[PDB]
């Protein structure tokens, strides 16, 4: 939970960036996809760790 | 005729069988192993028995 | 695994050699119906039936048994074909 | 029909036992009970209490011995020791030596009816001027008791010893398919027992299908 | 449900009615017109894989019936449900390698 | 459960065993009832599961319920065949197939 | 006579007999293909004083691995009433065999989710893991396939 | 079998003397196999409690519900003092005695994982 | 500190179900005693079952009776639910006789009596008869132990006849309690608690002893040795 929200939020500073013409569509979508290819990678970990830790 | 057959050429064939091998083959015969050679033990029932060790 | 594989395999140049070894060694026990054996009364392969100990029927068994005791001499250019044929019929006949 | 029964040993710590043909299913119901009680019940010996003189407790070492304490009490859970008296239930075995001398077993004051079956067992090297005294409490028992559960003490400093009372070592038990004539589905019970040498593996068998036998006659009085 | 009537194995009540007869081989309905009309089963019948097509009757004699009610269950059909199984007490484990 | 209870039973010493691994296991909560622990399991579709040879427990609680399963037409009945000698075909000589 | 117990007058194997791999389900004879006997058979037949059929075994049998209860036969002629058959053919004869298949080792199981599997072993009630009040289970599936 | 228990109770105490964590253990204030440090090393209070002779001994306290196969243990074999569970010693005979050599065995395997 | 003979309590209700408490046991010795019975009784108690059936103008199983509203496997499928008590030790098989018409529900109770011969279950539904549908048939019941499927046994008494698998097993259920028990100076002593169901044709009570001589009689085959 606390990842996903953190993502909508880093979405949403990516999508003011995108209307106020700073990054054009191909960069806004490149850094949509980045964002959420870390966010996975990052609830991967906490996946393991959880279980590591507290279910081994 | 399957009524005629008797309890004795089962243990004949336990004769003819001893130490003797046979292949299995499994399609794709990718590699070599796709064929290998096996004791053959008598087992009641239609299917034939794998190791589990072969099965990679 | 075959009783004592890696040591026949010591015994050899080629795997593929032993196996030439062994089947030419089974064709002359069932070709002479075993009575020209290395093995001693004691050494030889038994086969569990309902009557009980019967000897082994497979020559390959007892082949490779055979070529373990070291009794066998094997190689190239041993002895002249007909020779070896007829001295093993005048030995053990058919 | 009635199955055949066979016995294969080595001296008297070990012994293979077959059963078959036996039906379905009896190879696990008659090997698993077996097993239970071969561990469980069996009738033995052990090493229960140490007193050595100048220790205070487990873990503290003795000057002039190399083997610490914590040694010393494991080589006393690997003696081996026999009652040939059948009322005899306890026993305190004394050792004292000194000097350079390698303790075995043997060294042990003898007792009457005690057989000490290991006699050439290691217990601790002694060094120049050190100095071992000590007693030794040996139970008759069944089973595994640790010492933190029996905390029998005969004085103070008295280190209590988790109690190995049980002969049998091991027991693996392993069932095999078999077939008499048209019938594939018998079972082959293979038994597998190591003893420590008191009990013969072939006796605690016995003994262990005498107990399992005698607990099948409790089903009689309501 | 749906799977079973639209397939055509099973058999409905063509209207109301009252069941007259009931049979292995066949059940006859009184309808409200007072027709009666009588429904030959298949029994014991040999598909193209060779796997048995048979209809058993679901309903008893003296039987109220609406229109669409079951008459006989087809093959593979449990009351009118779809059935290609049956409904098994699972335990999810290993066991000795079996 | 609550039928055992009624009926005169209690918990049994393996039921407390695979309990105690599955604390271990932080599937049930410390300290609660044996039979709290056991509705805890339950709740994970999990229960206690006896070994038909030995008696004794599987050391874990396992997951058992019903599951809708069906035989499909792939029958050994129909796929089994072995061949010593037989047909041959007509051009080739071969075993036919 | 044991050969032919469960066929009719006719030949066709009787409705609810059991038919084994081997069994014949319609007797048949046709006409031996003109040969000459080998002098072997010559001999043979010179020997037993028995002379040589003029027509040969046939009969439909049940294939390796079939079998079961008859429980149809058709039997079709030519010249009754309501069939013509292909040219050339007499008579025509069809046999419903039917079985009733336990389930067994080698048969192939799968839920509603992908899980499939073969049947590898049917064991006695007593070794099945069992619930504390009693109730073995009926199926034991791997969690290593989910 | 060969995986260890790893438990949050104990969490790092140190202790002065042995004797001390048993009771403290015992006292329930701390699990048998929580990481801890008994003088100046850090052990288990099941390494401590829990030292057998010979393998056959761990064995037969696993099969009186002493211990577990998951249990940390000292139990000393082939002369030297071993801090592993029951299951790794269980590991190491199976190995041990399907090859019939004992010494290769023990070269072989990676015990302490 | 030896323990002594437990105390054996029998707790019955009808010949269908049992319980059957021993203790103090020694630890361990609950699942000891508690287990191989259960796998005994579950096995090699001996009972009966309809082994083979006749039906009147019926040639084999896929058959269907003009009347009847149940097919002939269902019929068969319900004749493997009669419970069938031999009261006299020395008979081994019975043919049970029935002949039903009319628009009546055949049960078990229908059968013909035969002497020393008991229904236990006469209740169990059998075929549903209509104006016109007439059943009369033979059901052949045996002695048996364990699962005979009738490709094993194939048993026909005319050559019309449609054997039929038996279940043999009087037993439908065994569960066993093992709980914490004391002789109030020692602990951990296991209290056994033996729960055993029946058809009724065999008793939990007759059931246990059966079991415990088998178990009994087996450890004597450990008597000599080779
Ligand atoms: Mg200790």
């Amino acid at each position: 939970k606390q990842y996903l929200e953190e993502a909508d939020r880093k979405l949403l500073q990516i999508e003011q960036a995108y209307e106020m013409g700073f990054l054009t569509d191909r960069e806004r979508y490149d850094q949509i996809l980045q964002l959420w290819t870390e966010t996975t990678e990052k609830v991967t970990q906490a996946v393991f760790k959880n279980f590591e830790e507290n279910y081994p | 005729r399957q009524r005629d057959i008797k309890d004795e050429v089962w243990d004949a064939l336990e004769e003819v069988i001893h130490g003797k091998v046979v292949l299995l083959n499994r399609a794709p015969t990718l590699h070599r192993l796709g064929i290998q050679a096996f004791q053959p033990v008598l087992v009641e029932g239609q299917s034939i028995q794998l190791h589990p060790l072969v099965c990679e | 695994a075959e009783p004592g594989i890696d040591k026949l395999f010591g015994m050899v140049d080629s795997k593929y050699r032993l196996t030439v070894v062994v089947a030419k060694r089974a064709q002359q026990l069932l070709r002479h119906g075993f009575k020209n054996t290395v093995l001693e009364p004691e050494e030889r392969p038994k086969m569990q039936t309902l009557e009980g100990l019967f000897d082994d029927p497979n020559a390959v068994t007892w082949a490779m048994k055979e070529l373990l005791t070291g009794r066998l001499v094997f190689g190239e250019n041993l002895v002249p074909e007909d020779r070896l044929q007829k001295e093993m019929e005048r030995l053990y006949p058919v | 029909k009635a199955p055949v029964f066979t016995v294969r040993t080595q001296g008297r710590e070990y012994g293979e036992f077959v059963l078959e043909p036996l039906e379905r299913g009896f190879g696990v119901t008659l090997g698993n009970p077996l097993r239970r009680i071969l561990l469980s019940s069996i009738p033995g010996t052990a090493v229960t209490s140490v007193y050595i003189e100048d220790v205070l407790h487990e873990f503290s070492t003795i000057p002039g011995v190399k083997e610490d304490v914590v040694e010393i009490i494991l080589n006393l859970k690997e003696l081996v020791v026999r009652f040939l008296n059948p009322s005899l239930q306890t026993v305190t075995l004394l050792l004292k030596a000194e000097g350079p001398k390698e303790v075995k077993a043997r060294d042990f004051l003898p007792v009457a009816d005690v057989e000490i079956m290991n006699p050439d067992l290691h217990i601790a090297t002694l060094e120049e001027g050190g100095r071992l005294n000590m007693e030794v409490r040996v139970d008759r028992g069944v089973g595994y008791v640790p010492a933190e559960k029996h905390g029998i003490k005969d004085r103070i400093n008295a280190i209590p010893v988790d109690a190995v009372f049980s002969p049998v070592r091991r027991v693996a038990f392993q069932v095999e398919d078999t077939r008499l004539g048209q019938r594939t589905d018998l079972d082959k019970l293979t038994l597998r027992i190591w003893t420590d040498g008191s009990v013969t593996p072939l006796e605690a068998l016995n003994q262990a299908v005498e107990i399992l036998r005698e607990h099948l006659t409790y089903f009689s009085n309501p | 449900e749906r799977v079973v009537r639209d397939s055509l194995a099973a058999l409905y009540a063509e209207e109301d009615g009252e069941v007259a007869k009931v049979d292995g081989n066949r059940i006859v309905v009184r309808y409200e017109d007072g027709r009666l009309v009588e429904y030959p089963l298949r029994r014991f019948y040999r598909s193209n894989q060779g796997t048995a097509l048979d209809q058993r009757p679901r309903v008893v004699v003296g039987q109220r019936v609406r229109k669409g009610d079951l008459l006989a269950d087809g093959p593979a059909s449990e009351n009118g449900f779809l059935a290609l199984g049956q409904n098994v007490l699972v335990a999810i484990m290993p066991f000795d390698g079996y | 459960f609550g039928k055992r209870k009624g009926e005169g039973f209690g918990v049994d010493k393996r039921e407390v065993e695979v309990l105690r691994r599955a604390e271990k296991l932080g599937l049930v909560t410390p300290g609660k009832t044996p039979e709290e622990q056991l509705k805890e399991l339950f709740l994970q579709g999990k229960v206690v599961l006896y070994d038909g040879r030995t008696g004794e427990p599987i050391e874990g609680p396992i997951v058992v319920g019903q599951m809708f399963i069906m035989k499909l037409y792939h029958m050994v009945e129909d796929k089994m065949h072995a061949r010593s000698t037989g047909p041959y075909s007509l051009i080739t000589q071969q075993p036919l197939g | 006579e044991a050969a032919l117990r469960d066929l009719d007058e006719e030949g066709v194997v009787r409705i609810g007999a059991e038919v084994k791999p081997g069994d014949i389900l319609v007797g048949r004879t046709s006409f031996k293909g003109e040969s000459e006997p080998t002098p072997e058979e010559r001999l043979l037949r010179s020997i037993f004083g028995e002379k040589a059929r003029d027509v040969k075994d046939t009969s439909l049998r049940v294939p390796p691995g079939e079998g079961g209860i008859v429980v149809r036969t058709v039997r079709l002629r030519r010249g009754d009433p309501g069939v013509e058959l292909k040219p050339g053919v007499r008579e025509v004869v069809r046999v419903y065999v039917a079985q009733k298949r336990k389930l067994q080792v080698g048969d192939k199981l799968a839920n509603r989710h992908g899980n499939k599997g073969v049947v590898a072993k049917i064991l006695p009630v007593e070794d099945m893991p069992h619930l504390p009040d009693g109730t073995p289970v009926d199926v034991i599936l791997n969690p290593l396939g989910v | 079998i060969t995986q260890v228990r790893k438990e949050k109770k104990g969490a790092g105490l140190e202790f002065a003397t042995p004797e001390e964590a048993l009771a403290a253990h015992e006292r329930g204030e701390v699990a048998l196999n929580a990481p801890i440090k008994v003088a100046g090393r850090e052990t288990s209070v099941g390494r401590l409690k829990y030292v057998f002779a010979n393998p056959d001994e761990a064995l037969l306290a696993v099969a009186h519900g002493i211990v577990d196969l998951q249990d940390v243990v000292t139990v000393r074999y082939m002369g030297k003092r071993l801090e592993t569970s029951p299951g790794r010693i269980l590991f190491a005979r199976i190995v041990a005695e399907a090859v019939e050599d004992e010494k290769v065995a023990w070269e072989l395997i990676q015990l302490d994982v």
